[PDB]
RNA sequence: CAAAAUCGAGAGGA
């Protein structure tokens, strides 16, 4: 506690019904920092706060405070042994002191969660395998992922258009600097069943919201290419080639590129044009077209080319391609909650069921999502952040915090002019007239993910096969066929059909004729 | 024909030609960015 | 508290002692029957059905 | 990025008053007060105001590529 | 030529557990980029619209074709062989608005009606008479759903909510909360629809309906049941709020005294086992017995506290709403939800010692109590307490591996019969017979 | 079987909202004149740019997008244009459209806003609406010192059904039956709700008694306008296009019985 | 070499100097360049000795 | 990728007519009217207005897909009148109800804004 | 001195910004690096 | 060679996507995109008819 | 016996009250529903089971 | 077998309890908490 | 007139 020869990682533990003590000082061991407690009090007078509070100018950093016997790095195996206290309310004497004889404390409970863990808001009313999903579910989602994106060719990236910080944000997140490099929208969401196309995990979202900018995003796809001069055998060279010099040239037309060879930033792309103009020197003469083609059907903009030399010396270019990517019918959007869900039908403004003033909704999700998850932070977070929103705050949701509940929330809300459990009176905006009940609306924050229709819709009507058993490529960047595979078989064996069957196992997929000597019966 | 490059670090315009190596001509620098095209996209600010 | 038909119970049972001894749903006992060698081939263990 | 144009939701403009909130702000007024100055009743346009998080302000440190 | 409307495509996703996961639709093409299906048939290829997808193959000739639409049609499905039920039945938005849409004080106005009777497909053409002519001419709910009904089938059910004894004293046939369906000449005289009435039973009107008209009747049948129903549902709404997730102050006071009291009996049990008091029952350890006793009480007070809330609750409630019509949820998640989230085990077992004595080092060595091993006294309502958040983390952890480590061996065992039992099929002498041709089954079923 | 006999209250006006009261008429005539403030309302909008240079750190499509969301001046001249698509000039012409331009350059060291103060129109009647004659300018893109935007734009005339950038409103508020009279909504508990600006009710009694007889009339309208037009101006060139639409339906109606 | 440790060329530059390196002030480091792709890695458990 | 052009939802494709009036035999004196590029703006309305005519017997509309931009309008009258008789005027009354109205407001206006 | 119950819960949080101020979040890399560095190559 | 080729394998006239729902469908139809329709094909024999 | 006793001669008499119109159709659809619920040969039951 | 993928007691504070893939991976891979800090290692001459 | 490899590792989706 010193900081005396002893270092601040050395655990220690004494086992007291056998009569040893042991003392690491390896390498490989975890630990957390706990308070250290009197007979029953802190250690930690406010002393230490006051000198903290001013901590850019005293330079009291963190370390003077370890150096000074208030907090200890206690791990996993030293904590067999130690008591500890939640919160110092365990410190107070109470009508039956529970153990009366604390040795440390909790800094605080909520620093046991993890980074993508602590976004979530109001993680103790949810039901524990919807934190799993939302932790699993806030690494694909789209955002800022870096500061200084304009000079990185990264392979692929995505980008949102106007990412906004949560309304309603534990403290947690202030360390994730996730207020700096936020990864989604706070949108007005409304709890309904409208229409019918938000069931089973679907969502209304609103296409006039979504003109103005929602969820908007850019992606980029950066392109690689080096002239390999490996041999005098062989070389290739960045050229605009020509129609009569080169052998395998598809028939896109090769007119975008420049002279040497390479298109020029601002030029609208389209799919399955040219990027770079490579030949190869053949051993249609003298030079076979290798050039780079787009990933099919894509569409962007040239964005920029960077030319240089490799490690070896050769020429080297990336090519970076920019598609903007609207959200459409199709797009997973997801909350902090584990509540992920395809978009099912965009809405113009006018045909959205709107208040009494009129804030249509961003977004309508099914009423009965709800009951089977057990997901009751998100609807105190849309409380939470309704309340948020009309007082000019950023709520609080940090996880074990007795100072608010949905009491507090309720009558702050009433306050407002507001039902106080966030219900409202809502329109129809087909026909006007209102709705029996009264529809559960807030502000929620939602993610967009990395998962859209666009990247997904594949089909095949006789392309390229294999070359060993000619039967259709596999994947979409290929041309590629699906699998029928063993247990399909199965299932149009018990439908009896075998003339569907013979079909796709044979017609669809490998045809062929062989000529079989009616005597050996091998292939004459 | 001239195909200018832009410098990546010193920002610095040079014309360089096929077959030659890419190296800036005021600060040495290895990497260079061609410079935007002049054909005419059109945008819907949709 | 599921449900399913007797028509397939008793099927799978009649198919599993029609041959006067148990036979096992394995490699063991329906590779060992009668079936005819490209069958067996499909089933598990090609080579050395073939 | 940058402060959008309309409200999202009900197409106000909130582009023009960004600055403003802003000089608002270090006049040592409140968020709610700064907010009931500019004249957003609507807890939508307020929650376009009160999330932003003005990013175009960093990518103004790294040098342009064409001087 | 290119795929136009009305072509036959086999549709199918994976895994293909049964001959309902791969059916022929009819193709109508639309706008946007994605395969829109209808919802009642979500059940057969369990699907949902959480980023799932689903293949399309598309028959190349006139015998595939004919083969497909004479066999594998959605409409031939519905009722399945393996448990002789429907395999699809009405679902989450339809059969909630449906069960409201039939109590017994749901009556429509003119304009209205008319406006529902445009999604009726098969409507003779005439406006029924209103069920009430004087002051105003209103209909009611059961009087339109009798329009949607086919044929003139004829069924009993009994609503969920059914108080049982009912049946028994006076008001058999006048029931006074409305349930007792029963469908007499395809008009609904009375009762209010539910899962038991319209889901995938054995009875049910979608059942009686295959099995009394065609296919096609009650493929129309369904069809009309959904589109009516929606689009009296945006007349209607649903939501869930935190107002349904509330209890009065009296029924938290009940909650709690009974949790108290709860705690209070599992300190005496401890007590008692501390001073030798206990004495083991037939078959069972002492360890075994006071761990049995500690969970029996812990239960009684987590189905006390589940009642009580369940009770608390007012007819406009909108959990109960979609858990009385069979939509979604349980009652087990209403008692989370407001009253108590009840014990925690990992693997049968209340949470174990993985310190040494101790479950974590916020307690004391050899703490037998309900808080030390994991009894969550909190809704999900009130929030819950660190250590309870662990031990919830905990529970969770268990059903996800589960989850993730069951699939492997099942796969294989469907593989394994699938090969087994293949080739039996039945013959025209209608003896059942495997490949070899010997005899398995002298006839199907016996 | 005739018409009805409406009246208009008006309640206020200003530069920025109209606030007035029909009354006796359809609720489904009053929900589709609230429909067509947002969606059927012509007003003017840039949608054809060209970027002629952009070194800013937005991309070019970005740029765009954010050009065609900020309002004109749609007061007097949408009605005399042409949709283009109506238009029988080239590509572009004065009576189908309308140009602007935009080259700024940056030289000083500190950031300057490009604004749509920088938008020169080709037409005086069409301008920004805050350039129009406080609250500052729609702020499109700031530039170090270094880069440059320079651009050339087109502004044509549609409608909100099209895009949202066309939709001239910004907040359409509708009401009726401020007291749940007609029982058009059942409250589970009518004492929790607060009461209605309109509403006419002592503070005691929650909701109005059931009036079985009565349907509604008396709807309550509070149309906020976004700069392109004056208010007034909105809901006047709204009835006109609800009718228009309604003389068009019935000249072809006319057509198909002749035919027939 | 680890990114932003000791014998990084960004070890100890203020942050007005890592825009001006290209380099984000909020990117933590603790990662590797092998032939211009970012490799990582992951801390392995094991049996105590 | 597969995004119809914005312009779809109202202006009419090349030979496809703005309104298609057909019969009914599943009663007698009943028009099914199929309008495009229309929604319920219209629909609601024409049909609300027919509604208050005593010769008409049933009225609705429906939208059958919101992906489709149509409407269809069913119409049945008494067998002294005609449902396209019934249907013009209907919208001749809409109009004459617009125009008062427009009326009126222009007076209210002027009015307010003269104080 | 001591610290009330309403003023730990800022307490708390100004010593957890203390240390994320010292330490980071990816501080177990980039030490592990220089640990062997510093000594275990030698 | 066995279950990887001639029990199952690749075919042609197949497509993937997602799924989203449509209450509008009766329960025999289905939506296809327009790309999709666009893609695949179908030999119609042809005859007087 | 299912048939024979629900059937009856006593039951129909004092439970169901039918007529011989009745009566007849009621044989007639007894057995076509009867003949309609035959196994169609060249099912393959075996696929279905399992 | 699961007994490796469970979340044991002696991961409070050391380790997330929500954060897992929740694939085949589940319960193998992990994420430190918060403020879990691993040591780096000493020499322990000087102790001795 | 069809142009565009194979093998291992890892991360994901339902
Ligand atoms: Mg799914
Ligand atoms: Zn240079
Ligand atoms: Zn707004
Ligand atoms: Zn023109």
């Amino acid at each position: 506690r010193q900081m005396d020869i002893i270092v601040s990682e050395v655990s220690m533990i004494r086992d007291i019904r056998e009569r040893e003590i042991r003392i690491y000082t390896d390498a490989g061991r975890i630990c957390r920092p706990l308070l250290i407690v009197e007979k029953q009090k802190l250690l930690l007078k406010k002393r230490h706060i006051d000198q903290l509070k001013e901590r850019e100018y005293n330079n009291y950093s963190w370390q003077d405070l370890v150096a000074s016997g208030v907090v200890e790095y206690i791990d996993t195996l030293e904590e067999e042994t130690v008591m500890l206290a939640m919160t110092p309310d365990d410190l107070q004497e109470k009508e039956v002191a529970y153990c009366s004889t604390y040795t440390h404390c909790e800094i605080h409970p909520s620093m046991i969660l993890g980074v993508c863990a602590s976004i979530i808001p109001f993680p103790d009313h949810n039901q524990s395998p919807r934190n799993t999903y939302q932790s699993a579910m806030g690494k694909q989602a789209m955002g800022v992922y870096i500061t200084n994106f304009h000079v990185r060719m990264d392979t692929l990236a995505h980008v949102l258009y106007y990412p906004q910080k949560p309304l309603v944000t534990t403290r947690s997140m202030e360390y994730l600097r996730f207020r700096e490099l936020p990864a989604g929208i706070n949108s007005i969401v409304a709890i309904a069943s409208y229409t019918g196309y938000n069931q089973e995990d679907s969502v209304i979202m609103n296409r006039s919201a979504v003109d103005r900018g929602f969820f908007r995003s850019v992606f980029y796809r950066s392109y690689k290419e080096q002239e390999s001069k490996k041999g005098f055998d062989q070389e290739e060279v960045f050229e605009k080639p020509t129609r009569e010099t080169c052998q395998g040239m598809r028939h896109a037309i090769y007119d975008k590129l420049d002279d040497d060879g390479l298109i020029a930033p601002g030029v609208r792309v389209s799919g399955d044009d040219v990027i770079i103009g490579k030949t190869v020197t053949l051993p249609r003469y003298t030079k076979r077209d290798c050039s780079t083609f787009l990933r099919t059907s894509e569409t962007g903009i040239v964005d920029q080319v960077m030319v240089t030399l490799n490690q070896e010396g050769y020429k080297f270019c990336k090519i970076r391609v920019r598609s903007v990517r609207i959200p459409q019918i199709g797009d997973k959007f997801a909350s902090r909650h584990g509540q992920k869900g395809t978009c099912g039908i965009q809405y113009r403004q006018e045909d959205m069921p709107f208040t009494c003033e009129g804030i249509t909704p961003d977004i309508i999700i099914n009423p009965h999502a709800i009951p089977s998850r057990m997901t009751i932070g998100h609807l105190i977070e849309c409380l939470q952040g309704k309340v948020s929103a009309n007082k000019g705050e950023i709520g609080d949701a940090t996880p074990f915090n007795d100072a608010v509940n949905v009491q507090k929330i309720s009558n702050l809300l009433s306050d407002y002019g507001y039902h106080l459990r966030g219900n409202e009176v809502l329109y129809n905006g087909f026909t006007g007239r209102k709705i029996t009940s009264q529809i559960f609306i807030g502000p929620t924050y939602y993610q967009r993910l990395k998962h859209m229709v666009d990247d997904k819709i594949h089909s095949r009507a006789r392309g390229p096969i294999q070359i060993l058993n000619r039967q259709p490529m596999e994947g979409r960047s290929r041309d590629g066929g699906l699998r029928f595979g063993e247990m399909e078989r199965d299932c149009q064996i018990a439908h009896g059909a075998a003339q569907f069957l013979r079909e796709r196992l044979f017609e669809a997929s490998d045809p062929y004729q062989v000529h079989v000597c009616n005597l050996c019966g091998i292939m004459a | 024909q001239p195909m200018i490059y832009i410098c990546g670090e010193c920002h610095t315009e040079n014309e360089i030609k096929s077959r030659d190596p890419i190296r800036c001509r005021e600060c040495g620098y290895r990497i260079m960015y061609k410079k935007r095209t002049k054909r005419l996209v059109v945008f819907d600010a949709r | 508290g599921s449900y399913v038909n007797y028509r397939h119970l008793a099927l799978l049972c009649d198919t599993m002692t029609c041959r006067g001894h148990l036979m096992a749903i394995t490699r063991h006992g329906v590779n060992r029957q009668d079936t005819g060698p490209l069958m067996k081939c499909s089933f598990e263990e090609t080579v050395d059905v073939l | 990025m940058i402060i959008p144009v309309r409200c999202f939701t009900c197409g106000k403009i909130v582009g023009n008053k960004w600055e403003a909130y802003l000089g608002l702000l270090q006049a040592e007024y409140t968020e709610g007060d700064a907010l009931d100055a500019l004249g957003l009743k609507r807890y939508c346009c307020r929650r376009m105001l009160l999330a932003h998080v003005d990013l175009i302000e960093k990518l103004l440190n790294y040098a342009p590529l064409e001087k | 030529r290119h795929m136009c409307d009305g072509d036959i495509v086999i549709f199918n996703r994976q895994p293909t557990l049964h001959k309902m996961s791969m059916m022929g639709h009819r193709v109508r093409i639309l706008p946007w980029s994605t395969f829109r299906l209808n919802l009642s048939v979500t059940t057969p290829y369990n699907a949902d619209f959480d980023g799932d997808e689903m293949n399309l193959h598309l028959p190349q000739s006139l015998e595939t074709r004919a083969e497909i639409q004479e066999l594998a049609m959605v409409p031939r499905m519905i009722v399945t062989p393996q448990s002789n039920r429907p395999v699809m039945g009405i679902v989450q938005d339809t059969l909630t608005a449906v069960r409201k849409f039939t109590k017994r004080d749901v009556f429509l106005e003119r304009g209205e009606v008319m406006n529902l009777l445009m999604f009726l497909s098969t409507w003779d053409g005439k406006v029924p008479q209103p069920a009430i002519l004087k002051p105003r001419p209103l209909w009611t709910g059961k009087q339109i759903f009798s329009l949607i009904i086919p044929g003139h089938i004829n069924c009993i059910r009994t609503h969920s909510t059914h108080p049982d004894d009912e049946d028994s004293g006076p008001y058999k046939h006048i029931s006074p909360g409305d349930t007792k369906v029963v469908v007499e000449n395809g008009e609904l005289i009375m009762g209010i629809l539910c899962k038991k009435s319209l889901g995938t039973s054995a009875g049910s009107l979608v059942h009686i309906s295959y099995l009394e008209m065609g296919h096609d009747i009650t493929r129309l049948f369904y069809s009309n049941i959904q589109t009516v129903i929606n689009n009296w549902l945006l007349i209607e709404g649903h939501t869930i709020g935190i107002g349904d997730s509330i209890a009065d102050s009296k029924t938290y006071q009940d909650i709690q005294n009974t949790i108290k009291k709860a705690k209070q009996d599992v300190i005496e049990v401890i007590e008692k086992a501390h001073n030798n008091e206990l004495e083991p029952t037939p078959g069972n350890t002492l360890r075994q017995t006071f761990e049995n006793q500690v969970n029996r009480i812990l239960n009684d007070a987590r189905d006390k506290t589940g009642s009580s809330a369940q009770k608390s609750l007012s007819e406009y409630n909108n959990f109960k709403s979609m858990v009385v019509s069979g939509a979604k949820g349980s009652k087990i998640n209403i008692s989370q939800v407001i009253a108590v989230v009840g014990q925690q085990n990992v693997e049968g077992k209340r949470i174990p010692f993985g310190f040494k004595h101790r479950t974590l080092p916020h307690f004391i060595k050899d703490d037998y109590g309900p808080e030390s091993r994991g009894f969550v006294e909190n809704s999900y309502l009130a929030g819950l307490t660190p250590t309870e958040f662990f031990f919830h983390a905990m529970g969770g952890r268990e059903g996800l591996i589960d989850t993730a480590v069951k699939t492997a061996e099942t796969g294989y065992i469907q593989r394994r019969l699938i090969k087994s039992m293949e080739s039996v099929m039945v013959k025209y002498d209608a003896t059942v017979r495997n490949s070899i041709n010997q005899v398995v089954q002298l006839r199907y079923g016996e | 079987p005739y018409a009805n006999q409406p009246t208009v209250r008006i309640t206020e006006l200003t530069d920025e909202n109209v606030k007035f009261i029909i009354e006796n008429t359809d609720l489904a005539v009053a929900n589709s004149i609230r429909r067509v403030f947002i969606a059927e309302v012509p007003i003017i909008a840039i949608d054809w740019v060209q970027i002629d240079a952009n070194s800013s750190v937005l991309h070019d499509e970005f740029i765009a997008h954010r050009l065609g969301l900020i309002p004109l001046t749609s007061d007097d001249i949408v009605d005399k244009l042409q949709y283009s698509r109506d238009c029988t000039c080239e590509e572009f012409c004065p009576e189908c459209s309308v140009e602007f331009t935009l080259d700024v350059r940056c030289n000083e060291d500190q950031t300057r806003h490009v604004t749509s103060r920088d938008l020169i129109s080709n037409s005086p009647r069409v301008i920004p609406v805050t350039s129009r004659n406080e609250q500052d300018d729609i702020l499109i893109v700031k530039l170090r010192k270094g880069q440059e935007l320079r651009l050339r734009a087109y502004a044509k005339k549609g409608f909100g059904k099209e895009h949202a950038k066309w939709n001239p409103t910004a907040g359409v508020a509708f009401e009726y039956d401020p007291d749940n009279a007609l029982r058009h909504t059942v409250y589970p508990k009518p004492e929790e709700w607060p009461k209605s600006e309109y509403s006419e009710l002592d503070e005691d009694e929650s909701q109005a008694p059931y009036d079985p007889n009565g349907k509604p009339e008396r709807f309550y309208y509070n149309v906020e306008s976004c700069g392109s037009l004056r208010p007034e101006t909105i809901v006047l060139s709204a009835l006109s296009g609800l009718k228009k639409k309604l003389s068009d339906l019935q000249t072809q109606l006319s057509h198909e019985i002749q035919s027939d | 070499i680890m990114l932003r440790s000791t014998y990084c060329l960004l070890n100890g530059l203020t942050d007005r100097d890592l825009c001006e390196l290209n380099e984000c002030p909020l990117d933590p480091g603790g990662y590797f360049i092998i032939n211009g792709s970012e490799k990582v890695l992951i801390a392995q458990e094991k049996m105590a000795t | 990728m597969n995004a119809p052009p914005a312009f779809e939802s109202f202006l009419l494709f090349e030979g496809e007519k703005k309104i298609t009036i057909n019969k009914d035999t599943k009663v007698p004196n009943a028009c099914l009217f199929t309008i495009n590029k229309e929604d319920h703006t219209l629909g609601n309305i024409i049909k609300s207005q027919l509604l208050k005519d005593p010769q008409v017997l049933f009225a609705g509309y429906k939208v059958p897909h919101p992906l489709e931009h149509k409407i269809i309008i069913r119409v049945q009258t008494t067998p002294d009148y005609s449902p396209q008789e019934a249907f013009t005027n209907a919208i001749t009354d809409l109009i004459s109800e617009l125009s008062l109205l427009e009326e009126r407001f222009r007076v209210a206006i002027k009015d307010k804004q003269e104080g | 001195d001591e610290i009330t119950p309403d003023l730990w819960q800022e307490a708390c949080w100004i010593v957890i910004s203390s240390y994320f101020d010292e330490k980071g979040l990816v501080r177990q890399q980039l030490d592990s690096f220089d640990e062997f560095i510093q000594m275990s190559v030698q | 060679r066995v279950r990887g080729n001639l029990m199952g394998k690749r075919v042609d006239f197949s497509a993937r996507t997602v799924i989203t729902p449509d209450p509008n469908l009766s329960i025999d139809q289905v939506g296809v995109p327009r790309s999709i329709a666009a893609n695949m094909t179908f030999a119609e024999i042809v005859t007087p008819f | 016996i299912h048939l024979r006793s629900t059937l009856c001669s006593r039951r129909m008499a004092e439970e169901f009250r039918l007529s011989g119109e009745a009566f007849d159709w009621l044989l007639g659809e007894i057995e076509s529903k009867f003949n309609q619920a035959i196994a169609h040969p060249g099912e393959m039951v075996g696929a279905l089971a399992a | 077998l699961a007994k490796p993928r469970q979340l044991h007691n002696t991961l409070w504070g050391m380790v997330c309890p929500a954060e897992t893939p929740e694939g085949h991976a589940v319960g193998l891979v992990k994420n430190l908490a918060l403020m879990a800090y691993i040591s780096v290692g000493s020499q322990p001459s000087p102790i001795l």
